[PDB]
RNA sequence: CUCGAUGUCGGCUCGUCGCAUCCUGGGGCUGAAGAAGGUCCCAAGGGUUGGGCUGUUCGCCCAUUAAAGCGGCACGCGAGCUGGGUUCAGAACGUCGUGAGACAGUUCGGUCUCUAUCCGCCACGGGCGCAGGAGGCUUGAGGGGGGCUCUUCCUAGUACGAGAGGACCGGAAGGGACGCACCUCUGGUUUCCCAGCUGUCCCUCCAGGGGCAUAAGCUGGGUAGCCAUGUGCGGAAGGGAUAACCGCUGAAAGCAUCUAAGCGGGAAGCCCGCCCCAAGAUGAGGCCUCCCACGGCGUCAAGCCGGUAAGGACCCGGGAAGACCACCCGGUGGAUGGGCCGGGGGUGUAAGCGCCGCGAGGCGUUGAGCCGACCGGUCCCAAUCGUCCGAGGUCUUGACC
């Protein structure tokens, strides 16, 4: 029973599937439109693209930074049921090894050693 | 660096080794045999409750 | 994330985007040049001509990296640390400068111009 | 800082990891081996998860804890000459029972443990 | 306004247009064990216990002194005054009403031993120019006919862990009548999946 | 007193009281319009920042700040550090000296020990007791913890006002500092969790592994626990007495006065309200349940033995509780541990065979493989068997049967 159970229980109560988008891949820079609003309701489907980082994972949950190159170097961490998520679609390749904060990328990248990987 | 001051007595050092004392040892009878078992255990006799696989040589 | 001695990050009219502040514009017991807020530097770095020069002003913080942890739980963290350089009032320094969006700025709000001024990828 | 704890050992991880499996060895050698309180316990524990794989019986299984113990003889020794008696019940193949004495100088407390007939 | 209670685990979930984090109390219903009528106890109160652990263990005395008014098969069991009974048993499945105020405490996790560093505040001395003590230990105790000797009761190193306590206002957030059950956004005041208790007081003019 | 011995500076760390109170408020006063100053009496509540240079505390300076006080305790602190210091020999010169040597002129280095006995503080236990013997729930006399404050915004520029200038009532909002808990989230750890790697001796050559390469060789990530830099919360109300200071009713001073008489106003302070201890408060125990008034002994039986498993202790086995200990749940009519198993969350597609390349390796079966503390199943194993102590429960008075 315990903790286990009743919890389990609640949040598939508010969380229910953070919403089936099941789709985590490792690498893959993919892009997404969260809710993120402020100023007269202005939520806005707001999409960052991002190459994908890391993850938090059961009932909270995060799609981790993803770093995107801006014209600076900015990463982006998500948590994943977060009801603040409508769009969340993949356009990069789920490769690489050693798993995740692989953050060499956000570090020594240089675009093409990112291509390297 | 500290050495006390002189001793209040055996009567202290009585004081301390007191409180101090000493208890005696645990012990029922061979769930098998006869003498002296502490709680979990077997013996130079009749060694078990399941299998002696113990004593006599 | 902080600091009260700093080696930070800028780009509006910059001498250069770096300066060192001393340390937080808030409540007296500063330990906390932190995100979206307002402090105290002197320059660091050099400057071509511009107006700019080796003084210091005060102004408000961009970036840091080490959590820029939201109301909405939006989070995110660059690998970076600036923040523009104002004139009194506030009303910031340069014409434009160089970095983009996000919350917390214009949720602090008082700089409307930073706002819409950096949008754009960089 | 320190409470909650599991695995409780002593010495130095790679003396016990020595010790566990020299151990092991020597009781599959034996069935039934003598030394000190959780020296059983844990090494119940222990010899206890590889007469697991001794089960497992399997090509890769062995490779594993042979992994482990080094020595074909017992590796069979113990994967087939025993590892079938022992192959359908649920686990706790271990027997850790308290002797009637302490080793001297000390009074050290000790006993016998076995694979559990 | 009192809940009894067996402290879940602590969560994160979301409200409104923001998430934010709870926590998991649960309690199945305490009930009227014993009573302090007030001409019995004239600090007149409630005394209840909310579960029950195995019956082929308890004590005569348990068994009638829950005879009383008979009851249960438990031994989670505890007081508080100034409480109403307007029942004869009570479980939260409304007793806790979410978007409400609470106040809560509970037995507080059991540390350890340690000194100037542990204990109190700011982490021991230095490190460097001194190291007969490297980076922290004990700060300074008294002195020479000030006091003429060592003072009687600021901080000290140890054992600071076995004890127990509570945590002010706090948030009903929400309530969950089957499993009796509720989320509370809360200082998880000790440990979790043990014990705690809730109640509520606050005439606090904002 | 001290030379059979009292460590002098500066600083550190933990500070403790004090008011001629700095910020706080309460105030009468103004040359007080507002605002803002400044002028005294009351009141220590909390509070009473960073750096710079200087061995200097003082100091001067940078930036703020509500504010960034004076000082008591051998200018608190060596049995708790530090030791630049001035003050053992060096050597330095600058300076006296006929020179030996010297200068509270100076400058470079310059061997600070500490196994606690006492009373004292921090904790934790063993007694023996608060006249039945018991398992458990309480109420607190009395003691402890925290009581700050910004700036903005709310009523703000109608108070004052020729005009230039500025609101009490009061009301918000967040923040800093700080105290109390706590991991979900955030980030930190994780001596074995997983994964990559060189060198090397070993297994059996090949792979597939194995100890050593510092108490894990290297590296990249990593639960759970513990933990900030992450999270909740708190410093309130509000009740009653009052400080300065304001008044009512009223004489003695046949007009007057707050003034002995009698009544009221009033401070972030005092008692309470707030949490945390607590009858070893011998002045409690109050209530609940329960075994029997337990059984034998020279009357005074407040001694013995069983009495009760009334209950508990012992040993065992388990614990975010934990040095030992006591606390806490359990002992097989159980799930308590470990085991196993399902599952989470970890690692990042194994081992082998198979498919393209002389090869390096690449792709497939593979997001496989292997896993420690996290939810919980199931007696697989080990919580067997036993033992001992524990009413006939203070004195006293009154009442009933």
């Amino acid at each position: 029973m315990n903790r286990g159970a009743l919890i389990k229980l609640v949040e598939s109560r508010y969380v229910r599937t953070d919403l089936p988008e099941f789709r985590p891949g490792d690498t893959v820079r993919v892009s997404y439109k969260v809710k993120e609003g402020n100023r007269t309701r202005i939520q806005d489907f707001e999409g960052i693209v991002i190459r994908i980082r890391r993850n938090g994972f059961n009932t909270t949950f995060t799609v981790r930074k993803v770093s995107y190159g801006v014209g600076v170097e900015r990463i982006f961490p998500l948590h994943s049921p977060l009801i603040q998520k409508i769009d969340i679609v993949q356009r990069g390749r789920a490769r690489r090894a050693k798993l995740y904060f692989i953050r060499n990328l956000s570090d020594r990248e240089i675009r093409r050693k990112l291509r390297a990987d | 660096h500290p050495v006390p001051k002189k001793k209040t007595s055996k009567a202290r050092r009585d004081a301390r080794r007191s409180h101090h004392a000493l208890t005696p040892p645990t012990l029922v009878p061979c769930p098998e045999c006869k003498a002296m078992k502490p709680p979990h255990t077997v013996c130079p006799e009749c060694g078990y409750y399941a299998g002696r696989k113990v004593l006599e040589v | 994330m902080i600091q009260p001695q700093t080696y930070l990050e800028v780009a509006d009219n910059t001498g250069a985007r770096k300066i060192m502040c001393i340390r937080v514009l808030k409540g007296s017991n500063a330990k906390y040049a932190t995100v979206g807020d307002v402090i105290v530097a002197s320059v660091k770095e050099a400057i071509p001509r511009g107006a700019v020069k080796e003084g210091d002003v005060v102004k408000a913080v961009v970036v840091r990296t080490k959590k820029e942890v939201k109301r909405p739980d939006g989070s995110a963290i660059r690998f970076d640390d600036n923040a523009a350089v104002i004139i009194n009032n506030q009303l910031e320094p340069r014409g434009t400068r160089v970095f983009g969006p996000v919350a917390r700025e214009l949720r602090e709000k008082g700089f409307m111009k930073i706002v819409s001024l950096a949008p754009e990828v960089l | 800082r320190h409470l909650k704890s599991g695995r409780k050992l002593n010495r130095h991880s790679s003396h016990r990891l020595a010790l566990y499996r020299n151990q092991a060895k020597s009781l599959l050698t034996h069935g039934r081996i003598t030394t000190t309180v959780p020296k059983a316990k844990e090494l119940r524990g222990f010899v206890d998860h590889l007469i697991h794989l001794a089960k497992r019986g399997d090509l890769h299984a062995r490779r594993l804890v042979l992994r482990d113990l080094q020595d074909v003889k017992l590796v069979r020794k113990l994967f087939d000459e025993i590892a079938p008696r022992y192959r359908d019940r649920q686990g706790g193949y271990t027997r850790v029972l308290k002797l009637a004495e302490r080793r001297r100088g000390d009074g050290a407390p000790l006993a016998l443990v076995e694979l559990v007939e | 306004m009192k809940g009894i209670l067996g402290v879940k685990v602590g969560m994160t979930r979301i409200f409104r247009d923001d998430r934010a984090v709870p926590v998991t109390v649960i309690l199945a219903g305490p009930c009227p064990v014993v009573q302090r009528r007030t001409p019995e106890k004239d600090g007149y109160t409630a005394v209840q216990l909310g579960f029950l652990p195995q019956n082929p263990k308890r004590v005569n005395r348990p068994l009638k002194g829950h005879f009383a008014k008979a009851g249960v098969e438990p031994v989670r069991i505890l007081r508080e005054i100034r409480d109403f009974n307007p029942e004869g048993d009570t479980v939260t499945v409304e007793i806790f009403k979410p978007g409400e105020r609470v106040d809560v405490t509970g037995t507080s996790k059991g540390r350890g031993f340690a000194g100037v560093m542990k204990r109190w505040n700011f982490a021991g001395g230095p490190d460097s120019h001194g190291a007969h003590k490297i980076h922290r230990h004990p700060g300074s105790i008294g002195n020479r006919k000030t006091p003429g000797r060592v003072y009687k009761g600021k901080k000290m190193a140890g054992h600071y862990g076995a004890e127990r306590v509570t945590v002010m206002n706090l948030e009903v957030v929400d309530v969950i009548p089957e499993e009796n059950l509720l989320l509370v956004k809360g200082a998880v005041p000790g440990p979790n999946g043990g014990l705690v208790i809730v109640r509520e007081t606050k005439k606090a003019a904002k």
